[PDB]
RNA sequence: GUAUGUCUAAAGUUAUGCUCUUAUUUACUAACAAAAUCAUUGAACUAG
RNA sequence: AAUCUCUUUGCCUUUUGGCUUAGAUCAAGUGUAGUAUCUGUUCUU
């Protein structure tokens, strides 16, 4: 089932897992961070 | 991936002075300039405002690249 | 919020500030997409 | 078509569901307004701590000038 | 579908709690697949 | 005067090996299959 709207609250986990993210990535990776997260977009794990 | 790397050294020319060379002609090396050269021996007054009332070595903010700027992105 | 705090969103509502909000928990069960 | 066109309502409808996360739900309202809430407890809570002992500020002020 | 890589195997004889049964969820991969509304027409076609 | 183990100091001893337009763009998919995987239930223990 296709997602065209992302965002909603952030979760917990969501934030662990973006964490763990910019561990690995930095910070000028936003699509690479955000395609660990299902409901948010590169744009919104940036800001 | 390690294939993408840094020089640490460069290749040195002593490796192709013991290798036993080809005869190939080129197109650089034939006959030209084969003779070496020697030297010898009321409208005025109704407004709010008017008379009635380099060179830095740094390209990036040079008055040269800023008009440059200017000029080509609008 | 601090010069509003010193100067003195509802269900199916859109939140613009959502990046800025604190964590919801993670609830002891995880949901199996999460 | 009736069947086709049933159904491609019927996956339209999924796809406007699956996206309800985007809006606050009661719970998340619920979830901010507790932290609001609970904020404005700690607020009274220091608050009354501060003025509990700011009224009788001036009788130790009076005690202590004494000597 | 390529580039490209690898394989091909006797003889042509060199002297001495933790799992299981099984019904699902999720991800990845598939030049596999002619899929019924929107006098019969995607149709052999796409590669760094 | 000679062992053994601690603790500090020193040594870092498997201790990020280039470049360009962040090199570029994308992350909506049916059936069936393949691989991994998840909850539960008995069973193993």
């Amino acid at each position: 089932v296709p997602i065209y709207v992302k965002g909603g609250v952030w979760t917990n986990v969501e934030d662990q897992i973006l964490k763990a993210a910019v561990q690995k990535y930095g910070t000028h990776q936003w699509s690479k961070v955000a395609s660990l997260l299902q409901k948010k977009t590169a744009r919104q794990s940036e800001l | 991936t390690t294939s993408h790397r840094p020089q640490l050294e460069a290749r040195s020319g002593a490796k192709a002075a013991a290798y036993t060379p080809t005869g190939i002609e080129h197109a650089r090396l034939l006959p030209g300039h084969t003779t070496l050269k020697y030297r010898k021996f009321s409208w005025r007054k109704g407004t709010a405002f008017g008379r009635h009332k380099g060179y830095i070595n740094d390209m990036t903010k040079s008055e040269y690249h800023q008009e440059f700027l200017h000029k080509h992105v609008r | 919020e601090r010069y509003n705090r010193l100067l003195e969103l509802k269900a199916g509502d859109i939140n613009p500030n959502a990046e800025t909000q604190m964590a919801r928990p993670d609830n002891g069960d995880l949901e199996d997409e999460e | 078509r009736s069947n086709a066109i049933s159904k491609q309502k019927q996956y339209n409808g999924l796809v406007r569901d699956r996206e309800s996360f985007t809006r606050l739900s009661k719970e998340d309202l619920e979830f901010y307004q507790k932290s609001k809430n609970e904020l404005l407890k700690k607020e009274k809570e220091l608050n009354n701590y501060l003025d509990v002992k700011a009224i009788n500020f001036e009788k130790k002020k009076k005690a202590l000038l004494m000597e």
